[PDB]
């Protein structure tokens, strides 16, 4: 029956009568300005609609036309380097079309520009008359020098090729492919429309084995993350993922961001260039932003999370490695508390809805290393890093407590380390990672030194912690000598290894050979000094750490200056670790 | 353009409870539509439609439901939403919380009528604040510096001098250019009203102060539209006739109390502590109207004051404002009992836009490191001050006595300055270096040697 | 005598303050036993 | 040598015996009756949330019965 | 007792709100019926009936409500309750939450159909547990040993390896060699993608899969299926035990993730939440699945439970480790103190306790010295923990020769007895031999918990 009539509106929710053959979560267009809405409850003839835009001035009796399709995004060329809102309207194209500074809340601009021409090529191993199923790489379009946007068939359908396009320039609306099925010849363009609440089909899920090199030294050594994993931080910092973070495309979903802090994201990203092959290339060629501030309506906060993960699964299927950074899921979670109160639903603890842990589970578990659909047989991965409430409700908070039952990695940023300006403020006691059994196959092959060091480095950091409560009560005067050798090396770990400056031009990204390099010397220093005091005890005149700490003052300076080697060495940086190691072997021969 | 249809007038009120009037038999009612209530005495009250269903319309009145009849009260429906008359004569004029004059002036003579909800700013064409606003207070300038176009609240309590330090940073606006001051005062006393009214005319600032206010004898439903009437004139001056506006919103807890009173009358599903679940959305729609845009050169800066109840930062009002706004200023009661002025506890205070406001081009060079160390010694010195009472006075280090001497020097020389000192930023950092020189070398770990070598031997 | 406001987070904070105070007894009582045992054996000497 | 060790030990074991009892009598009971105040004040918020949510459900049956 | 009447198909949906679909004009609806939803595009969804009121039948769809029309969808009422197809051939098969195979396998041929809720056991016919279950972990077998019919949770936190010791005590469980009909039903509830793939790659690829009945339930598949998952797992563990007469060890993880599924369907019924959001009937609902254990009078099989759950914010006052403390029989603790010390399994034995370990061990059951070597290893670890702090605050020289010996005991107790590695299956005799090696470093007349009738043999070796 095509149309509806507004029966009532109270804020975002709109009740619409004469809506009989309407399905749940369809998109409707309410009002004379055609505000985008979504059916969230239907009772007989009347349907309840949450609107993604502001319903100020909607009257009773306005038409509600239904579209017969759920909330979906357009997937095709013209999407890298773009900036969208929650419902995927391009903020860069909508300011050039209207020439104002406002969003007119009635403007149905297409997400991908149908005017820009893209140079299409075919698979080359695909003839006419070939059979083709969903997920097959059908063509290749180069949007930039970095990204080869592989055109793929949608995973719903199947057929036989009757027409393929010659290599040339086409729009996003030109027909590129004809497929013959049993019934009807069907057209195909360079864009596909996929619902954001529906998980994208794929061949078979794979275990994650390769690590994600964050660049931070505590994050890569103690609590490592993999590509295809799930991470949660209590959070722009993040440019380590932007310049390296070894993944092919990056997306960034700002959900509930502040206005002058969303403005700092979309101002420096075009002019934050990285290194690839000696060429100084900008990260915006492999970045796409979903910008949703807190001024924007509440139903778009829910759509902005599902928009991002749908784009992230889309570039997963081409064979790329996607790293998605979802910023604040406490805001996303708050939209869910706001909408559930407007539908008169019953709350769970602290006013949040009862399905809070299920909505987070349907988003975090869309990430993983996985073999994609289609005949060219490629493999992709999606990594998700989501932010939660930063200083409060430490492990008992409905957003944080529901997240930790899902995610595998949790880099707990401490406020007490941040008050003393210890950066990064990831504290090592409550943080964890669960990809430690999955990475020992990689760590026994490529960096075989590492595993007995990280086992011992975590012991020294807690041996200081169990002894830090001793010194603040009774004092350092009655401390032992196997204990004072922990309090100096662990303090050497917290200042050299764990501390890292993100704006300093050599500590803004620390590669993994540099991380294993300086860690292997700070624990060999711990093992040799343990060796000196223990076997030579109570008979031989061996130093009880007081004559060592002044005599190693040049050598302890070499350990503390080891975080200064750069990008202007790899060979020189490797041999200097072996230089400082053979320096210590002479000292222990005394 | 102009609407020329005659307004319908219904004598069909069917419920009155609290602030809300319920109508029936209304023909096609709009949402957020302004209604004019004519009492049986002949007095006129305004209104705003909060909910429609079929022929039923729920309208909240702005002046209260006292004396509203069921048979004899007539209300006419104005076919559009609430629009404020905005013009460049409102600078230097005093209205009330509804936009009606108080200072014996005439009605407003607008060049245009602007919607109180405003238009949503496109995030792509919004430029990022980097120019630092000096306030003259070393607790604000040195540690938590404010950019030009930054939303930054003042977290206070009941009985603390937040109004005294608000007027101080209102008359000292720095920028090392005649800030146009829009002042919304919601739920203030008469003594709070006469404090701000007399202070602005004492300095001659009321040539360009657009103060309009709402006392406690005034009804509470005027406090809902009072920030929205404040920012729809402040963005007429920042974004359309390019002034450099500075908006002060007090008290933002008295606005949320009026929001809870309406949501309790509508029998809504409450959030934390009875406040509505949409309080995060309502506070963000009057906070995010700040910043500056790329085509204009005017800007709008928001300093919304709010007194949190029972000294609780985990209350729903100062917690939700911590998520929207870009760093808070924490007025402390413990420093106020020690007779310290700007009792600003700098340890939970923050300014997230302070990184791009300081450096080489804007302030002098050592700003990023002296404030990084003045925070650091204050954080450890407050920690050893709690250990001075528990275990011992002379206990467990001689270096703690330097930390307990830093506390007497920080709270009495840096932050305590009096209500008329206009310190420049170079005076602020040089005062902070005088408190850092009582510390010796190789404890100043946040300051690099490229900047420590100049200012320690001074 | 009460100190701070109840939030569901202060309870974990106050249990951490209680935990250090519970171990501030036994770690300091046994010091007061180690001092008294030498104080009693010096008196016999 | 045993005289000057004896006379400085009991004046250093009195200051340890006070620091134990100041914990046992002044600090530990103050934290424990603070923690008792956290429990009963959090139970009083749960009855306020129970009374509000049951009142919504009672009003939701009123509108359902007429409609 | 066959039902032979055909099934009715209703096209009469009236309301959709949340997971619930409201139907009208239903002919005599039963309360817990399974229904089949046919979508307008042809996709099939299942669902239970949540509430029936005269003609109205309120069903809740399992897989979600998205796309359900008001005019075109068609509900298919199956007249019966949810029944579990049970057999012995579900041993070495991976099933998902609801009922379905996961390792590309066939549907089970099902020699009986059993109700998932079951019926409560007779207290008069439930006999007391006596024999021991061997888990292969010295922290469990030596110190806190479990009986045949005991229920005993493992109290953990987030990030701690409670899933790595869940897969361990399923991979190397046995009844004691004693010189026999053993199965394991594993219910994995609310696990991740990586925790689900870890469980299949373990059991299967370790050879244990001749007696495992492993039931997955991930975080994607619906939250209503988390409720029917341990009812499914204990229905198959009541058919193998005292209907096929074999000893079954049931592992339920995570039992903290069960209750948020219990909290979610509670608010779907518009029920007012109790204390801390969890419903008031949670002590009954945890009792329906914890008390399906024990051994009975005239049957040789038994069933014992290890419900593994994580306490939130390390708080035992939380109702998830509190309501399981009123009903189960001792706890095992996974602590973050030993986990950060790189000790696996990170089990501390001072606050851990097994309330039915006096019955489990004994002369005929493991051997005679088990009651005394565990009492002595608990005593020396408690005393050795006290002297471990006096090395810090008093001095390494001030402590005596005997207190130095407790220092050297604790360094070898946490590294040789407790720490064992994820693949070392120590039997209960190898456990006590390691325990006697750590007691032999002490001289005589300090081992006061061991009488001289057993100390004379096992000490000289």
């Amino acid at each position: 029956s095509t149309f509806g009539y507004v029966h009532g509106v109270s804020g975002p929710v709109v009740t619409a009568c004469d809506m009989a053959g309407a399905a749940m979560y369809e998109l409707v267009r309410v009002g004379h300005s055609e505000l985008v809405g979504e059916i969230i409850r239907l009772e007989g003839d009347m349907a309840t609609i949450q609107v993604y835009e502001e319903t100020s001035g909607v009257s009773v009796g306005d038409p509600v036309l239904r579209t017969g399709k759920p909330l979906s995004v357009e997937l095709g060329p013209g999407i890298m380097g773009a900036i969208f809102d929650g419902i995927q309207r391009p903020l860069s194209d909508i300011s050039s079309q209207t020439q104002s500074i406002y969003i007119p809340r009635g403007v149905n601009v297409s997400a991908l520009s149908r005017d820009v021409k893209w140079d299409f090529t075919p698979c080359k191993n695909l003839r006419v008359g070939s059979h083709i199923t969903g997920g097959d790489i059908y063509g290749i379009v180069n949007e930039n020098s970095l990204i080869k946007h592989k055109i793929m068939l949608p995973p719903r359908n199947r057929g036989t090729v009757t027409y393929i396009a010659p290599p040339g320039n086409y729009d996003t609306s030109d027909v590129v492919l004809e497929l013959e099925f049993e019934g009807i010849k069907e057209k195909f363009s360079m864009v596909q429309v996929w619902p954001v609440r529906q998980v994208r089909p794929v061949t078979e899920k794979l275990p994650a084995n390769h690590p994600l090199l964050t660049g931070q030294r505590v994050l890569d050594a103690l609590f490592p993350c993999v590509q295809g994993g799930t991470t949660a931080i209590p959070g722009v910092i993040s440019q380590s993922l932007s310049k390296y973070s070894n993944s092919d495309v990056i997306i960034y979903v700002g959900c509930g961001e502040r206005g002058n802090e969303m403005s700092e994201v979309l101002r420096d990203f075009p002019e934050l260039t990285m290194e690839v092959d000696g060429k100084v290339e900008s990260i915006m060629k492999r970045t796409a932003l979903v910008a949703n501030t807190s001024n924007m309506p509440v139903a778009a906060r829910e759509a902005s999370i599902y928009t991002g993960i749908t784009l992230s699964e889309y570039f997963r299927d081409m064979g790329y490695h996607v790293s998605m950074m979802a910023d604040s899921t406490s805001r996303w979670a708050e939209a869910l508390r706001e909408i559930s109160g407007r539908l008169a639903e019953m709350p769970a603890d602290s006013g949040y809805p009862a399905y809070l842990g299920a909505r987070l589970a349907s988003f975090y578990e869309r990430a993983g290393r996985v073999k994609c659909l289609g005949n060219p047989e490629r493999e992709g991965s999606v990594s998700i890093v989501g932010a939660v409430s930063p200083p409060g409700g430490d492990f008992s908070d409905p957003v944080t407590s529901a997240t930790l039952g899902i995610v595998q990695v949790f880099w707990g940023l401490d406020k007490k380390l941040a008050q003393r300006k210890h950066f990064p403020s990831v504290n090592w006691l409550i943080s964890y990672s669960k990809y430690m059994r999955a990475l020992d196959e990689y760590y026994d092959k490529h960096f075989t030194e590492f595993v007995p060091l990280r086992t011992k480095a975590k012991e020294i950091l807690q041996e200081e912690e169990d002894l830090a409560e001793i010194v603040q009560l009774v004092g350092k005067a009655s401390l032992a000598e196997t204990d004072k050798i922990t309090l100096e090396v662990a303090k050497l770990i917290k200042d050299d290894f764990l501390q890292q400056n993100g704006y300093t031009p050599y500590d803004r990204f620390c590669p993994f050979y540099k991380t294993v390099g300086m860690l292997s010397n700070m624990i060999a220093f711990y093992d040799m000094a343990r060796r000196a005091v223990e076997t030579t005890a109570q008979s031989d005149n061996k130093i009880t750490w007081s004559i060592i700490r002044e005599h190693m003052g040049e050598i302890l300076y070499k350990l503390s200056s080891m975080k200064f080697k750069d990008p202007v060495k790899d060979g020189e940086a490797k041999i200097k670790a072996d230089y400082a190691q053979l320096l210590e072997d002479m000292q222990n021969a005394f | 353009n102009y609407l020329s249809q005659p307004r319908l007038t219904y004598k069909t009120v069917s419920g009155v409870n609290g602030p809300l009037v319920i109508l029936d038999h209304v023909k096609f009612p709009r949402y957020a539509e302004i209604v004019h209530l004519t009492l049986p005495d002949g007095t006129k009250r305004s209104g705003q439609v909060l909910e429609v269903s079929g022929s039923k319309a729920v309208v909240q009145v702005f002046e209260g439901t006292s004396g509203i009849d069921a048979k004899k009260t007539s209300c006419e429906f104005t076919g559009d939403i609430l629009r404020t008359p905005v013009s460049e004569d409102m600078l230097g004029r005093v209205f009330n919380g509804s936009g009606k004059p108080i200072d014996r002036g005439p009605v407003v003579l607008a060049e245009d009528f602007l919607d109180i909800m405003g238009q949503p700013i496109n995030p792509q064409c919004r430029i990022y604040p980097e120019e630092m606003i000096q306030t003259g207070i070393s607790a604000i300038d040195g540690m938590n510096s404010i950019a030009r176009g930054q939303k930054i609240p003042i977290f206070s309590a009941a009985g603390l001098p937040h109004n005294e330090i608000a007027a101080q940073i209102c008359r000292q606006a720095g920028l090392v250019e005649n800030f146009a001051i829009v002042f919304a005062a919601m739920g203030v006393n008469m003594e709070t009203a006469r404090f701000f009214k007399s202070d602005f005319e004492e300095n001659g600032s009321m040539d360009n102060v657009c103060l309009f206010l709402n006392l406690a004898n005034d009804p509470t439903i005027e406090r809902i539209i009072t920030p929205r009437l404040a920012l729809t004139t402040a963005e007429f001056l920042a974004y359309q006739c390019e002034k450099h506006v500075l908006v002060i919103l007090t008290d933002m807890s008295s606005y949320a109390e009026a929001l809870r009173e309406v949501s309790a009358a509508r029998e809504e599903v409450p959030g934390r502590r009875g406040f509505p679940g949409y309080m995060y959305t309502d506070l963000a729609t009057i906070y995010e109207r700040a910043g500056r845009v790329e085509g204009r050169n005017g800007s709008i800066t928001q300093i919304p004051i709010l007194t949190m109840p029972n000294d609780d930062i985990t209350h729903p009002i100062p917690d939700l404002t911590g998520y929207i706004t870009e760093g808070q200023i924490y007025v402390d009661r413990q420093l106020h009992n020690r007779q310290i002025y700007p009792p600003i506890n700098v340890l939970p205070s923050l300014s997230r836009l302070m990184k791009s406001a300081i450096g080489e081009g804007m302030t002098r060079k050592d700003h990023a490191d002296v404030s990084n160390q003045l925070y650091a010694c204050y954080a450890i010195g407050k920690d050893v001050q709690a250990m001075k009472a528990v275990v011992g006075e002379e206990a467990l280090t001689s270096d703690d006595l330097l930390y307990l001497e830093f506390l007497q020097k920080f709270e009495r020389n840096f932050i305590a300055q009096g209500p008329y000192e206009n310190r420049t930023v170079y005076e602020t950092l040089d005062i902070g270096w005088q408190l850092l020189r009582i510390f010796p070398k190789e404890m100043l770990k946040r300051i690099p040697q490229s900047t420590l070598s100049e200012f320690y031997p001074r | 005598r009460i100190e701070i406001f109840p939030s569901r987070m202060a309870q974990t904070i106050m249990k951490a303050r209680l935990k250090g105070a519970q171990t501030g007894r036994n770690l300091l009582k046994k010091k007061s036993d180690a001092l008294t045992l030498r104080f009693r054996q010096i008196l016999k000497k | 040598s045993l005289q000057t060790s004896f006379v400085t030990l009991d004046e250093a074991i009195k200051i340890t015996n006070r620091r134990v009892n100041a914990i046992e009598h002044v600090i530990i009971p103050r934290i424990e009756r603070t923690l008792a105040y956290i429990i009963t004040e959090l139970d009083e918020r749960e009855r306020e949330e129970f009374y509000r949510l049951k009142k919504i459900q009672e009003k939701k049956k009123i509108l359902k019965e007429k409609s």
